[PDB]
């Protein structure tokens, strides 16, 4: 609120450990929800293949 | 053939 800053509680309660990068096969990729551009903007990705 | 068939990266250490 205002110019004041605060602790990033959501990031710390989410990232207790980095998730391990695991690939997706066609079968399980089918029902995974369609990726949204907002979910990729300014984030970190990696080529598991 | 001209190429060795590639392997996938999803192998794991199965316990014996």
């Amino acid at each position: 609120a205002g110019e004041q800053k605060c602790f990033d509680w959501e990031l710390m309660t989410n990232f207790r450990r980095l998730p391990q990068s695991h690939g997706s096969n066609v079968q399980q990729r089918e029902q995974q929800p369609a990726p949204r551009p907002e979910d990729f903007e300014g984030k970190i990705v990696t080529q598991w293949y | 053939i001209d190429r060795y068939e590639q392997v996938s990266k999803d192998f794991e250490f199965i316990k014996i």
